Parts: structure tokens; C-alpha cells; sequence
């Protein structure tokens, strides 16, 4: 198996092995794919309550491949699940992009990836 | 489509109405009350921002908009949302009959 | 490695074994948890194009446990990923409920679960 | 039944009791707001969370307020009265006695 989980409140990953054969993890929540194959991105982006937002900006989240937008997500400042089944290859960078970092609540905001069996 | 609220992006490599290089490449949303809603001007959103204040962009992926008053030395007489500088009368040899406020331009008068 | 994947385009499952030891899948797209532990609900709900909507209903998708509303998801008819990490017990029923069946597109629509290993080593 | 209250079974027997407010749930768990100008009517289009519309009142029904549910016309002939005004989709029939 090969699976990771990034806890944003602690900026630490939770891995199945200290040296995963599928991805290389960074300290800022980014991923480099080491083995080509089918993968499953997952996670939940928890925004801070709308009553606390000052900058009137849309709550937008993007999942980035190397330079391609895998998906663009937005809603009205609610629990935002991300991910999906994507066919990735070796050498791909996986990272997230937020419309404004103020919108994101650190506590219980996580994301990761898992290698896909058939 | 960085210059179309009813059109496309028609690069202003000559003054008609669109993007032109200077930021390095620089697109302007050409219709009043419409300013760009993207760091690449991919789409043009609508925001009135009544005269006297400019539009503040607050997004890194999709833009949010505010109405903040024009700074000292700028003016805006319509609902466009971008403040322009006061006309400097002394540059052309003219005199300020009226220096100008945040909603009206300066009034230049020649030397009698 | 208990993992299942339901394809709503053909209303058929994609399982690892002929019978998963952790869940018992149904042909309509529901599940029944047979083993306590951690699971990963996932899936993408592809809504029909916003110009094809006649009944102007919100695009609300909800994942349900036995009787507890697990999560409520809604947006202005865009790509809607679902799921998340949730601790589950044996006997829990997992099924989706939608706001209007006219919104869900059959193509590219899928959802399932995976049995979660423990993730001991942290960086 | 609460736009400013709770469900007090003015309540279920569920109807959202305040003008311009109709239920936004198949179980009336919450009460949303929707004006629907007199003569129109509120159409619900949700199975989880309700969407609201404004459809006009069919002939024979009327609505002279921002409630959003058409009321039937007052039949004057059923009471032995004569109709001083038959009525349109925004006003009711006005009856008067017989001399
Ligand atoms: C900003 O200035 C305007 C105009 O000032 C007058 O008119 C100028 C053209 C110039 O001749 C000045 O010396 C004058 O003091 C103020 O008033 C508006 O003036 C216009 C005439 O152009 C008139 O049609 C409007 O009714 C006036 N509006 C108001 C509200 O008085 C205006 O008050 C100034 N605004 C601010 C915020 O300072
Ligand atoms: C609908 O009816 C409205 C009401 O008309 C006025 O009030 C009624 C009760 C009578 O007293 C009548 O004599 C008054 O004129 C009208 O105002 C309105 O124009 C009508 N609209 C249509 C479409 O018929």
C-alpha cells in the first residue's frame, strides 16, 4: 500500500512507510509522484466561518498538477471535499492553491493521495 | 476574452480597446463598471463602485471586489472604478482655477 | 485492501475481489459496512450543464449514514467531489441522497470507499 | 414554523406561518424567505433543499399579498348574493346582498 495524509494544523504528514515508493512529500503540503499509475487524491478543506471573513473574495480551491489545473472548486464557504480518481505519471508535482489563505481553517483541514489497486 | 463584456480579447498592439504590453502584458476590462476578474483577465466581471472610489481586487484565483476611495491626487467622476491622476496644469503652462477633488478633475486656465 | 468503486453510468461496481470482506455492495449504489475501522469515502458527482436545468433546484448532494446526515454538499452546478475520512462501525449503511435526479449526469459520475490502513510513520 | 420562533405543533398539524416565508425542506426543518408578488404562487423544486419559484395563479384563484399560495374565488351565487366584481388574479370577488 501507499497512502499519505497532510494535517494542516501540524504541517506533518501521516504515512504508511517513512520512504513511500509512490510519492515524495514536502513540508509545505506538496507531492512529487515517484511511480506512475492510477492515483486517488482526497481531502477536505474546512473554511473558517463566513461571519469571520473580511476580504470579500470567493472561496476558491484548485488542485494543481505540474502546471495543469486538475480541478477548480468553489462554494459558499462550506466544507469543501476535494480529490477524485486521476491517472498520474512519474515526475508530476501535486499541490493545492487557495484563493486567499485567510479563508482556510487550519484545524481539521487535510489532504493526501493513495495508490490505486484494480 | 480579456476585453469582452460583449466582445473578445483584441490585443491593443495599437490603440483600439484591449490588452497591451507595458505589468509586462497588461489587459484592461474596457467597459464601464466592468473590471477583470482574473490574474490573467480570462473573464470580465461587473462592479459599479460609485464615483469617488476605485475597485480593489482581493483574489489570487478568482477576484473579489471592493470600493475604496481614490487616494490624494486622483479622481473618478463616473461609475468606472479606476481613478486617474489630476491634469497637471503647470506642465502645459496653465493655471489651476480649481485644483480638483476625489470626484472631479482639475480646471486649467491659461495665462491672461 | 478492501476497495469498491461504483460507476453510475452503468450502475455496476468495480471491486477488488468477487466479495469484499468489509462491505456488501448493492446494485443501486449503496453499501453496508461489515467491518469496523477507518474508511475513505470518495467520488465525483458530475452535474448536468447549468443551461439544461428546467426545475431551478439547488444542486445539493448528501452522504448518509444509517440515519445521521454525514455531510451536505452544494454548489452552482460544478464538479462536486464527495467523501472524506470517516470512522465507521459494522452495520452502517452508506448511501447518497440528491436534491433532484435531473441534475446528476451519468457520464464521469462515480463513488466508492476504501478500507483505510493505519498511517503510523509521520514526517 | 419559526422564522422568529420554533415548531409549536400556528404550526404543523407543517406550514411556514409568516408571510413571504415558506418551508425549505421536505420536513420543514428550516423556513426560508420568498416574496412572490400578489397573483403569483411559490413552487417548490427540491427533494433535499428547496428551490423557490413564482408561478402565476390560475384563473379562478387569487392572491392579493406576498404569501405565495393562491386562494379560491369567493362564489357569491352559493350564498344567494350577486357579484359586484367577479375578480382577477390579484383581487377577490366582492359580493353584495339582494334587495
Ligand atoms: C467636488 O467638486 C464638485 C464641483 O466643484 C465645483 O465645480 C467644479 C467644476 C469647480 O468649478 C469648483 O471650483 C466648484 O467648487 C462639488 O460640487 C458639484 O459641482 C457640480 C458642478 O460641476 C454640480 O453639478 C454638483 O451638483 C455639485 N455636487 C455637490 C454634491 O455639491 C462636489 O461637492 C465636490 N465633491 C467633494 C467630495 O469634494
Ligand atoms: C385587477 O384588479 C385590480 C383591482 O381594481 C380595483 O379594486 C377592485 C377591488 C375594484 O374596487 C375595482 O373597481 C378597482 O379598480 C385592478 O387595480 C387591476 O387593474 C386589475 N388587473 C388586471 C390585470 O385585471
Amino acid at each position: 500500500s501507499c497512502m499519505v495524509k497532510f494535517e494542516l494544523s501540524s504541517s506533518k504528514w501521516h504515512m504508511t512507510s517513512p520512504k513511500p515508493h509512490c510519492v515524495n512529500t514536502t513540508s509545505d503540503g506538496k507531492l512529487k509522484i515517484l511511480q506512475s499509475g492510477t492515483y486517488l487524491i482526497y481531502g477536505q478543506v474546512i473554511p473558517v466561518d463566513k461571519k469571520y471573513i473580511k476580504d470579500n473574495a470567493p472561496f476558491v480551491v484548485q488542485i494543481y498538477k505540474k502546471n495543469d489545473v486538475l480541478q477548480t472548486l468553489m462554494n459558499d464557504f462550506q466544507i469543501l471535499p476535494i480529490g477524485g480518481v486521476y491517472e498520474l505519471h512519474a515526475g508530476d508535482n501535486i499541490y493545492l492553491k487557495f484563493n486567499s489563505k485567510d479563508h482556510i481553517q487550519k484545524t481539521n483541514t487535510y489532504w493526501g493521495i493513495i495508490l490505486m489497486p484494480d | 476574452p480579456g476585453c469582452g463584456p460583449g466582445k473578445v480579447q483584441n490585443g491593443s498592439g495599437n490603440n483600439t480597446r484591449c490588452c497591451s504590453l507595458y505589468p509586462k502584458e497588461r489587459c484592461i476590462c474596457v467597459t464601464p463598471e466592468y473590471h477583470c476578474g482574473d490574474p490573467q483577465c480570462k473573464i470580465c466581471k461587473h462592479y459599479p463602485c460609485q464615483p469617488g472610489q476605485r475597485v480593489e481586487s482581493q483574489g489570487d484565483i478568482v477576484f473579489g471586489f471592493r470600493c475604496v476611495a481614490c487616494a490624494m491626487g486622483t479622481f473618478s467622476a463616473g461609475r468606472d472604478g479606476h481613478c486617474r491622476l489630476w491634469t497637471n496644469c503647470s506642465q502645459f503652462g496653465f493655471l489651476t482655477m480649481f485644483p480638483g477633488n476625489k470626484t472631479h478633475n482639475a480646471v486649467c486656465i491659461p495665462e491672461p
